[PDB]
């Protein structure tokens, strides 16, 4: 199984909006840098800050070609506390379903807007994060394969490394499912892992 | 592990933003 | 704190690499990737003397090998070390 270019484009647009929303609802950055916009016929908050925007843009631009060949199991937005321990994780787990489902492309907005709505109200079910949190994004490949690095390593200015245990391990995690969707060609699931005392 | 990739760069911090 | 598969001491890394490139003619990608990682950890730990040694060592063995595969392996590892140096230090390693 492989996705296509456009499915991968769809997913990257989706993830850009999402990452912005997360950084907003979890006050990783202060509200003063955001502006109301509208994606998938619904209200979101997009950062205005050019450096931050370029970071998120760069990140996803690099993931794109691995989505193309369906080589990504998870994209993870990790929130790190002041001492750089992970406090919280937003996981987009991406599967290929093996036909009576909805068409992904015909129904894009209904299908993805559901994720966005859930991110908007998610602080209702998460514990507040401490002050000082930063973020990082992590890509979990299906395989440990050379080609993932070739494909990811497309902006000289914006290189990638393999992560360690430090970047990943969360103590005593609790799980909060947010949204699960199946389609034509794609099964995606968004769920949060938070630390049990933050 | 061997199948987790992550950007070398940190995103711009909260501080670094307070002034732009 | 930087290790190849447990090998911390420079020479354990040396022997482990040597045996590895000298025994195997089709290396597991998963291993190649650990080498890259090991090298980028050397950069994050500020041990530039060691990566230069390692780089050179595996350049010599990898490129000397008859296998097309080790030659390509080296190229991959070095590429991925170079983009990281070029951003951590503003420079790429000198390779003659």
């Amino acid at each position: 199984l492989n996705f296509g270019q456009v499915v991968a484009d769809v997913l990257c647009e989706f993830l850009e909006v999402a990452v912005h929303l997360i950084l907003y609802v979890r006050e990783v950055y202060p509200v003063g840098i955001f502006q109301k916009r509208k994606k998938y016929n619904v209200p979101v908050q997009m950062s205005c800050h050019p450096e931050l925007n370029q970071y998120i843009q760069d990140t996803l631009h690099c993931v794109k070609p691995l989505l193309e060949k369906n080589d990504v199991e998870k994209v993870v937005v990790v929130i790190l506390d002041k001492e750089h321990r992970p406090v919280e994780k937003f996981v987009f787990e991406i599967t290929q379903p093996p036909i009576s489902s909805d068409s992904l492309l015909s129904h894009v907005e209904q299908l993805l807007a559901a994720f966005i709505l859930k991110i908007s109200v998610c602080d209702a079910v998460l514990d507040h994060n401490p002050p000082g949190c930063t973020f990082t994004v992590l890509v979990h490949t299906r395989e440990a394969a050379t080609r993932n690095m070739e494909k990811i390593q497309v902006i000289k200015d914006f290189p990638w490394i393999l992560a360690d245990e430090q970047d990943v391990h969360m103590h005593d995690p609790r799980l909060i499912p947010l949204k699960t969707m199946t389609s034509d060609i794609l099964k995606m699931q968004l769920y949060v892992e938070e630390r049990a005392h933050k | 592990t061997a199948n987790i990739l992550k950007p070398l760069m940190s995103p711009p911090s909260r501080e670094e933003i307070m002034a732009t | 704190a930087p290790n190849l598969a447990g090998a911390v001491e420079f020479n354990d890394v040396k022997t482990l690499l040597r045996e590895w490139i000298t025994t195997i003619s089709d290396p597991m990608e998963e291993d190649i990737l650990q080498v890259v990682k090991y090298c980028t950890d050397l950069i994050e730990e500020k041990d530039l003397e060691k990566l230069d040694l390692v780089i050179k060592y595996m350049k010599r063995l990898m490129q000397q090998s008859v296998e097309s595969v080790w030659n390509m392996a080296f190229d991959f590892i070095l590429d991925n070390v170079q983009v990281v140096l070029q951003q951590t230090y503003g420079s790429t390693l000198k390779v003659t």
